[PDB]
């Protein structure tokens, strides 16, 4: 089975390097790409940087670009994350994700439990109209997903409970996912997106998330908290 | 049925080749799907000629050519201009009426002027 295990994290102080490892077995790591995605406690997710198998394309956000530096061995099977110049905002608890094949138009179907890092002492947006939607058992839920350009059909959607790691459901707009039930279901193309689950479930009160996938950078969504009414 | 990895410089034409039995084959026209995940969808990048007997005759859709040797049973995808949005998962398929069946896996590298 696919292993994403996380290391090298901890607290450390204003201006500090930390060094993330991210141990992988179960799949050709040579074939896929590797991205890292944090969290800061108690918000959303953020994607950070992205790298290509052969190490030749890095993909960095804005936030982090100058002082992260992204970087693979493929005959240890493990990705990195150098933080130099660590600042106050990336605070968060950094996860390990790999792509399915291909970077553009792909989706991140395998992530790690995360490490947290505490600092102690072709740009779209994407915007989800409901930030909080309370709903019972049972009830039909439909979460939006708004771009701020054109992204095609190529958005995914993720689910992720309080405590873990997120979990891929629909991917390619309206895809599921192998494993995912057949109550999750997407549709939507151009800028407008919708999530859609028939009948609630006990195990279906988490936060989604909607992340676009046709430019370099990956950007999430603010997120929708989903809870009972 | 793994896959194969075709890796080209970015900015170069990508020859993919996909040998297949050609009196197994016979009759049937050849398909370049590009596919997304694990539960598809193979969205068809370009298709061979509609007429079987003018297989030789190039398809062009996009960047992305194709090219069928029906005698020497050989499938001749070429990805024009190699770009990083190109990478990822294809599919050589062999239609026959309405099903269509898998000739050989690809995976597109792109490599960055290595
Ligand atoms: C004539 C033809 O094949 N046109 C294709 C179309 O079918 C496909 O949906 C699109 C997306 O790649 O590319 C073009």
């Amino acid at each position: 089975e696919v292993q994403l295990l996380e290391s090298g994290g901890g607290l450390v102080q204003p201006g500090g390097s930390l060094r993330l490892s991210c141990a992988a077995s179960g799949f050709t790591f040579s074939y896929y790409y590797m991205g890292w995605v944090r969290q800061a406690p108690g918000k959303g997710l953020e994607w950070v940087s992205g790298i290509s198998p052969s190490s030749g394309y890095t993909y960095y956000a804005d936030s982090v670009k100058g002082r992260f530096t992204i970087s693979r061995d493929n005959s240890k099977n493990t990705l990195y994350l150098q933080m130099n110049s660590l600042r106050a905002e990336d605070t968060a608890v950094y996860y390990c994700a790999r792509y399915y094949y291909g970077y553009y138009y792909s989706h991140m179907d395998y992530w790690g439990q995360g490490t947290l890092v505490t600092v102690s002492s072709s740009d779209i947006q994407m915007t989800q109209s409901p930030s909080s939607l309370s709903a019972s058992v049972g009830d039909r839920v439909t979460i939006t997903c708004r771009a701020s350009q054109s992204i095609s059909s190529y958005l995914n959607w993720y689910q992720q409970k309080p405590g873990k790691a997120p979990k891929l459901l629909i991917y390619a707009a309206s895809s599921l996912q192998s494993g995912v039930p057949s109550r999750f279901s997407g549709s939507g193309s151009g800028t407008d997106f919708t999530l859609t689950i028939s009948s609630l479930q006990p195990e279906d009160f988490a936060t989604y998330y909607c992340q676009q996938s046709r430019s370099g950078l990956h950007t999430f969504g603010q997120g929708t908290k989903l809870e009972i009414k | 049925h793994n896959t194969t990895v075709f890796q080209g410089v970015a900015g170069q034409s990508l020859q993919v080749s996909c040998p297949y039995d050609s009196m197994k084959h016979w009759g049937r026209r050849k398909a370049w799907c590009r596919q997304l995940g694990e539960k598809g969808p193979c969205q068809r990048v370009v298709s061979t000629h509609n007429l079987w007997l003018l297989s030789f005759l190039r398809r062009w859709n996009g960047s992305t050519a194709i090219t069928d040797d029906t005698l020497g049973g050989t499938l001749t995808i070429t990805l024009r201009n190699l770009q990083p949005h190109d990478a990822g998962l294809y599919q050589c398929q062999s239609l026959h009426g309405s099903e269509a069946d898998t000739l050989r896996k690809v995976l597109v590298e792109v490599l960055a002027d290595g």
